[PDB]
């Protein structure tokens, strides 16, 4: 049961790399994330083959 | 002594840290001493060369 379906995508990773022998811990990257949905519908149609006669 | 080592960064600059739970006091019952003469002299250093 769903009127809608969302789905993820994750981006890559930029982030200045710690060279020499400073610390690294505390610069942690953020893993963004983005996300998008789509909503679903119905459609339906009729025709007549009509008449007795 | 109670040795310990901790790891500062993910690894990066290990460290050893200890030390010892103690207390000293020379023996002093009213307010004299108990069991200890200072034999207070002159000690010149015999070598006056040393920067000192």
């Amino acid at each position: 049961a769903g009127d809608r379906v969302s789905f993820d995508l994750s981006v890559r990773l930029r982030g200045q790399p710690t060279f020499g022998d400073d610390r690294v811990e505390g610069k942690e990257e953020n893993l963004k994330f983005y996300t998008d949905e789509v909503i679903i519908d119905q459609v339906r149609h009729s025709v007549s083959a009509g008449g007795r006669m | 002594y109670d040795w310990q080592e901790e790891t500062k960064d993910y690894g990066n600059e290990p460290t050893v840290a200890s030390g010892f739970i103690a207390g000293i006091k020379k023996t002093r019952f009213n307010d004299r001493d108990f069991g200890v003469i200072s034999i207070d002299t002159y000690a010149k250093d015999p070598n006056p060369n040393n920067p000192a």
